[PDB]
């Protein structure tokens, strides 16, 4: 069909929006450290 | 540990810096919306 060039840009800036997900679970991750020894 | 006061204030510095990366995150979802919402216009 037509108008899918379009979309198959949107899928490499999903990309960089998902990574941001993995950098942000691991800062939380960090926080959780100290805790032990806190 | 070391006092129960330093320590704790080393805490407060690591929650500001996931602010930080947190904020970037709220302003690309947003960017997203006008990437989606002009590929999905016809």
């Amino acid at each position: 069909k037509k108008e899918m060039e379009e979309r198959m840009s949107l899928e490499e800036t999903k990309e960089q929006i998902l990574k941001l997900e993995e950098k942000l679970l691991a800062l939380q991750e960090e926080k959780h450290q100290l805790f032990l020894q806190l | 540990g070391l006092s129960k006061e330093e320590l704790i204030q080393n805490m407060d510095r690591v929650d500001r810096e996931i602010t930080m990366v947190e904020q970037q995150i709220s302003k690309l979802k947003k960017k997203q919306q006008q990437l989606e919402e002009e590929a999905a216009k016809p």
